[PDB]
C-alpha cells in the first residue's frame, strides 16, 4: 500500500506564470523506476479528467503546456504558462500497486487585478412573507481576492447569528468570485421595521459600500 | 464517442442498500477494467472498487471490502456496484472509470470518467424546494434571482430561460441551515433597460423530490 | 539479380549483428513480471563459421541499459530500467 | 545513456529484419550436400506484438537467389543458385 | 562419371592476342550450376601449376592476365594479353563429381616474327670413333617458325634411314626453336669418306645454306 | 613454405611393384587430400587415387583400383603410393599433390604438385651413357655440346660448367634409337674469342646407373 503525499497544499499564482506541484510516494521506490503516476484535473462539479499519465506522456486533447516527470518516489506536475481556466484541483495517483491511491490534492487558485465588487440588495418575496419567514439577501458580484465583510444593518442596528454566506468557486474566465448573504427572520420580527441595509468591505473599495431598501 | 453515465444514487438510509449503475458506449466493457472512484462533499478522491469483466475478477478498497460487491454484465455492456450495510461515511458523489487498453494489457490509470452519480446516507426525508424570486440604476445592470429553499437531499439544478440566458449566471453552492434542509440562490445580472419587455424566469429541478417548478422574476 | 558467392559468405559469416531477444530469456527466473516490449533489440553474435567443430562466441561484451514497462499483472505497472548483455566482438571459437 | 521507453517500443515492435537463417532450415530434405556458407541473411519477420494472443506473421513475401556452394562430401564441390523465402511487410495477426 | 572435352586442341597466336580456350562437360549440368572446373599451366617437364578455381577466381601469385568463367557445361580460360612466356599446355579439370577428370590439353604456340637458324655442324669425336660408330650432328639454332628441312650429304651422296632429329620446345623467352640431325654411321663406313655436309632450308632464308667439314 | 617431394620412381619390370612416397612440408598433410596423378610420356593428365590421411578414406581410378594403394603416414607426414602389377601402360611421371582446406572442407582441386618422379616399366635393363664432345668463324659465335649416347632409361640431366652456364644452352629430348637405348644432345652457344683461354665442360648425370661423367670441350 502507497500512500502518496501532494504538495503544496494550496497556491495562489498569476496568468503566464509557471507551476509546479509534486507527489511522494511513502514507500521506498529507487530512481531507477519511473512512469507510475498519473494526473487530473477536477474543476468544481465535475468529473477529474486525466492529464499525464505514465508519469510523463500527455494525454490526448490535453493542452501542451501541462508536463510532468519524475522517478523513484518523487513526481512533478509542471504547468508552464497557467490560465484562467486552470483554476482546479490536481490530484495525482499512483498506480505502482493495488490499490491505487490518490494524493489529496492541490488548490490552484489564479490571482489576478484587484476588482470590486458590484452590490445588489433583496428584499423578501410576498409569497413567502405568506409561510412565516423573510429572507432578505444581499450580493457582491464579481469580484477578487475572495476575502470581504458584509454587515447588516436593521433600522441601523446590527445583526449576529442569523445569516449565512455562500460563495462561488473562482470564476474559469474572469478569475472573479461572487458571494451571497442571506438574512433570514420570522415574519413577525420582519414586519417590525423600516429600513434594511447591507454594508460591504472590500480591498477594492475605498470605502465601505451600503446598498438598502425601506419595506413597501 | 467513450461515455461512462452512472446512475442509481439518491437518499438511503443508515443500515440501507443501494445498487449503482454505469452504462457504457463507444467500447466494449469486455476490454478494460471498470473502476468506482468516490468523493465524499469537500474532500478527496478515493478510488472504491475494480472489477475485470471478461472472468469477473474484484478488488475492493478495505473501507467497502465485505459491504460493497462490484460487476459487470458484458451482453448489457454495463457495470454495478451493489452497495450494503450503508454509513454516513459512504456519503459522496461516486464515479464510474474506465481504464482502457494499451500494449495489449489494461492500463492502470483512470482514462475516462463518467460525471457521477450523488449518494446521501442520512435519515432525513425527502423535502422538494419552495422557490421564491429576487427582485430589484445601479450603473445600467440589473440583478435578479431564485431563492431556493428548504430542500433535502442535494442536489438542486438551476438554469435561466430554459437554458439560453448562462453569461453573467451565478448558482451559489447550497447552505444546510441548522434546521437540516438547503438552501441556495442563483443570480443573474442583466440589463437594467431590458426589464420592461424582457422576461426572466428560473428553472429549478430538485429530482429527488420529483420537483419541477419554473418561476418567473420581475421588478414590484 | 543474384547474390554473389563472395557477398554472401562475407555477411553470412560472424558477427555482432542486431537481434531481437526475448526479455524473458535474459531475466529466466522472472515470476512477478510480463514485460512491453517482451522483446529488445541487442547487438549479438550471429553467422557461420562454416567448420563444425567451431562456434561463433564474442570476445568483448558490454552491458546496455533500457526503459521497459513492467506489469505486475492485476497489480499494477510501472517503468524500470533494465540492464541487458551486448557483443561487441565476435570471433570463431571452438 | 539510457534507452527511451518509446524508442525501445517502437525498435522492438514487428518488422522485417535482417536474420542469419542456417540453409539447413530452408531445404531440411537435403541428404546430399554441406553448404557454404550455411547460412544466409534473409529478411525476416522479427520482434513482438506485445499480445500473448497475436503474432508477427509476414504479409507480402518475394524470393531472392543466392550462389551457394553445394559440397558433396569426399565427391566434390560446385557453385549452386540457391532461392530463399523473404519477408517484404510484416504485421501482428492472430 | 564427367569427362571434359577441351578446345581447341591447339593453337597458334602472336603476344599481345586475346586467347581463348574452353572446356565442355560431357553431363547435363544447367546453367544454375557454375565453378567446379580447375584450370592449369604445365610447362615442359615442370609440374602443372594451378591458374583458376573455383570456375572463375584467380590462384593467389597467377598473373591478373588470367581469368575464368562458366556456368552449366561450359567454361572458358582468357588469356588477355598473350605473353612469350604462356608457352605451355593448358588443362582443365572438373571436380562436379568423383573421380575428378581432366580435359585432354590445349598447346599453346607463341607466333613470333620470322628469325632464320644459325647453322654449325660437328664431327665425331675420335673417344667415339674407337667404339665401332661415328655420330655426326647439325645444329639449327634459335629459329621460328618450327619448319625446316634438313639434308644430309656425304662426298655430295645423299643419305636416308640413317638419322634422327630432336627439336626443342618453343624458348619461354624469345619463342624460338632449336633443332638437331644426328647422322648415325658404322666407324668402317665413316672411314671412307671425305666431305660431310648438312643442307638447311627454313623460310628465314632466301637460299639454302650448308655447313661442312673434310674428315682431318 | 608447401613443399612435396616424391621418390622412389625408376624401372621396374613387367608384373613388378614399386612403392613411391611424398614427403609433405610447410603443412600437416591431416588437414587435406593428398592425391597422385600420373603422365605418360608425351599425353595428358591421368588422376590416379586419393586420400583422406585422418581416417584413412581412400578412392582410385578405375585403371589402377586392385593393384594400387594409396596411404598416409600422418607422423612421418608422408604420403605413399604401392604400385602392384605394372604394365607398360603404367609408364609415367607420378605427381603428388595436395587439395588445402578452405572453408573448414578440403577444397576437390590441386593447390600444389610435386615435380614428379618417373615410373618406366620395362623389360630392358639399365645402361649408363658414353659422352663424347661436339667440338667446333660463323659470326663470332662458336656452338659447342655433348653427345650424351647410349643410355636406358630415361632421364637424364646435363649442365654446363656444373650450373653457371644456362644462357644459350639447349638439351635436346631423348630420341629412342632402333636399338632400344636413348641418346640425346646439349649443346651450348659462347664467344668465338672465348676458346682459347675458357673451358666448358659438360656435366652429365643418370641416376638409374649412377653415372655422373664431366667432359671438357674444345677444338681439335
Ligand atoms: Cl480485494
Ligand atoms: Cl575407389
Amino acid at each position: 500500500d502507497i500512500q502518496m503525499t501532494q504538495s503544496p497544499s494550496s497556491l495562489s499564482a498569476s496568468v503566464g506564470d509557471r507551476v509546479t506541484i509534486t507527489c511522494r510516494a511513502s514507500q521506498d521506490i529507487p530512481r531507477s523506476i519511473s512512469g507510475y503516476v498519473a494526473w487530473y484535473q477536477q474543476k468544481p462539479g465535475k468529473a477529474p479528467k486525466l492529464l499525464i499519465y505514465w508519469g510523463s506522456y500527455l494525454y490526448s486533447g490535453v493542452p501542451s503546456r501541462f508536463s510532468g516527470s519524475g522517478s523513484g518516489t518523487d513526481f512533478t506536475l509542471t504547468i508552464s504558462s497557467l490560465q484562467p481556466e486552470d483554476f482546479a484541483t490536481y490530484y495525482c495517483q499512483q498506480h505502482y500497486t493495488t490499490p491505487p491511491t490518490f494524493g489529496q490534492g492541490t488548490k490552484v487558485e489564479i490571482k489576478r487585478t484587484v476588482a470590486a465588487p458590484s452590490v445588489f440588495i433583496f428584499p423578501p418575496s410576498d409569497e413567502q412573507l405568506k409561510s412565516g419567514t423573510a429572507s432578505v439577501v444581499c450580493l457582491l458580484n464579481n469580484f477578487y481576492p475572495r476575502e470581504a465583510k458584509v454587515q447588516w444593518k436593521v433600522d441601523n442596528a446590527l445583526q449576529s447569528g442569523n445569516s449565512q454566506e455562500s460563495v462561488t468557486e473562482q470564476d474559469s474566465k474572469d478569475s472573479t468570485y461572487s458571494l451571497s448573504s442571506t438574512l433570514t427572520l420570522s415574519k413577525a420580527d420582519y414586519e417590525k421595521h423600516k429600513v434594511y441595509a447591507c454594508e460591504v468591505t472590500h480591498q477594492g473599495l475605498s470605502s465601505p459600500v451600503t446598498k438598502s431598501f425601506n419595506r413597501g | 464517442e467513450v461515455q461512462l453515465v452512472e446512475s442509481g444514487g439518491g437518499l438511503v438510509q443508515p443500515g440501507g442498500s443501494l445498487r449503482l449503475s454505469c452504462a457504457a458506449s463507444g467500447f466494449n466493457i469486455k476490454d478494460t477494467y471498470i473502476h468506482w472512484v468516490r468523493q465524499a462533499p469537500g474532500k478527496g478522491l478515493e478510488w472504491v472498487a475494480r472489477i475485470y469483466p471478461t472472468n469477473g475478477y474484484t478488488r475492493y478498497a478495505d473501507s467497502v471490502k465485505g459491504r460493497f460487491t462490484i460487476s459487470a454484465d458484458t451482453s448489457k455492456n454495463t457495470a454495478y456496484l451493489q452497495m450494503n450495510s450503508l454509513r454516513a461515511e459512504d456519503t459522496a458523489v461516486y464515479y464510474c472509470a474506465r481504464g482502457g487498453a494499451v500494449a495489449g494489457t489494461g492500463v492502470y490509470y483512470f482514462d475516462y470518467w463518467g460525471q457521477g452519480t450523488l449518494v446521501t446516507v442520512s435519515s432525513a426525508s425527502t423535502k422538494g424546494p419552495s422557490v421564491f424570486p429576487l427582485a430589484p440604476t445601479s450603473g445600467g445592470t440589473a440583478a435578479l434571482g431564485c431563492l431556493v429553499k428548504d430542500y433535502f437531499p442535494e442536489p438542486v439544478t438551476v438554469s435561466w430561460n430554459s437554458g439560453a440566458l448562462t453569461s453573467g449566471v451565478h448558482t451559489f453552492p447550497a447552505v444546510l441551515q441548522s434546521s437540516g434542509l438547503y438552501s441556495l440562490s442563483s443570480v443573474v445580472t442583466v440589463p437594467s433597460s431590458s426589464l420592461g419587455t424582457q422576461t426572466y424566469i428560473c428553472n429549478v429541478n430538485h429530482k429527488p423530490s420529483n420537483t419541477k417548478v419554473d418561476k418567473k422574476v420581475e421588478p414590484k | 539479380e543474384v547474390v554473389k558467392f563472395m557477398d554472401v559468405y562475407q555477411r553470412s559469416y560472424c558477427h555482432p549483428i542486431e537481434t531481437l531477444v526475448d526479455i524473458f530469456q535474459e531475466y529466466p527466473d522472472e515470476i512477478e513480471y510480463i514485460f512491453k516490449p517482451s522483446c529488445v533489440p541487442l547487438m549479438r553474435c550471429g553467422g557461420c563459421c562454416n567448420d563444425e567443430g567451431l562456434e561463433c562466441v564474442p570476445t568483448e561484451e558490454s552491458n546496455i541499459t533500457m526503459q521497459i514497462m513492467r506489469i505486475k499483472p492485476h497489480q499494477g505497472q510501472h517503468i524500470g530500467e533494465m540492464s541487458f548483455l551486448q557483443h561487441n566482438k565476435c570471433e570463431c571459437r571452438p
